């Protein structure tokens, strides 16, 4: 079967409320489903917002994890989010810096 | 009933941009009910191509979350002095807005 591995962007830190940051990745125009997404190889599950996908007109898909963190450990803790995409045998490790 | 939705807007990222596209990505969480409207504005002109907007999905906070995304060449992008994700939930809009680098 046909299958398209996933581009994976940053959502930049800049983004940021009262203390807390918001950053996150963009996985976009893959197929088919399913991808995971896990932050810091497992060890950042607190206030992740993960999913669904939504299907382009293209016919892939895209979808967006996004974290919030306190604004103050950005530049400190290391940010990657980790992207499986099994159906085309595809994993992004995107490293999340500051604008 | 009701709590009012955060919504974080991001930008491009740099390395789309280079890549030749474009998407900006409105993440919306912490609302109560789970319906909302996302309307986008290029400056002041509502667009609604390249536009894909998630049925809400209940969180771990018991509260609902959501996405909407804009696709555009990085030709339009830069062409604004602005780009704004307005979230209407229950008659009420919460709107971000984000501006090229």
């Amino acid at each position: 079967a046909s299958t398209k591995g996933p581009s994976v962007f940053p959502l930049a830190p800049s983004s940021t409320s009262g203390g807390t940051a918001a950053l996150g990745c963009l996985v976009k125009d893959y197929f088919p489903e399913p991808v995971t997404v896990s932050w810091n190889s497992g060890a950042l599950t607190s206030g992740v917002h993960t999913g669904p996908a939504v299907l382009q007109s293209s016919g892939l898909y895209s979808l967006s994890s996004v974290v919030t963190v306190p604004s103050s450990s950005l530049g400190t803790q290391t940010y990657i989010c980790n992207v499986n995409h099994k159906p085309s045998n595809t994993k992004v490790d995107k490293k999340v810096e500051p604008k | 009933p009701k709590a009012a939705p955060s919504v974080t807007l991001f930008p491009p990222s740099s390395e789309e941009l280079q890549a030749n596209k474009a998407t900006l990505v409105c993440a919306i969480s912490d609302f109560y009910p789970g319906a909302v409207t996302v309307a986008w504005k290029a400056d002041s002109s509502p667009v609604k191509a390249g536009v894909e907007t998630t049925t809400p999905s209940k969180q771990s906070n018991n509260k609902y979350a959501a996405w909407s995304y804009l696709s555009l060449t990085p030709e339009q992008w830069k062409s604004h002095r602005s780009y704004s994700c307005q979230v209407t939930h229950e008659g009420s809009t919460v709107e971000k807005t984000v501006a090229p680098t």
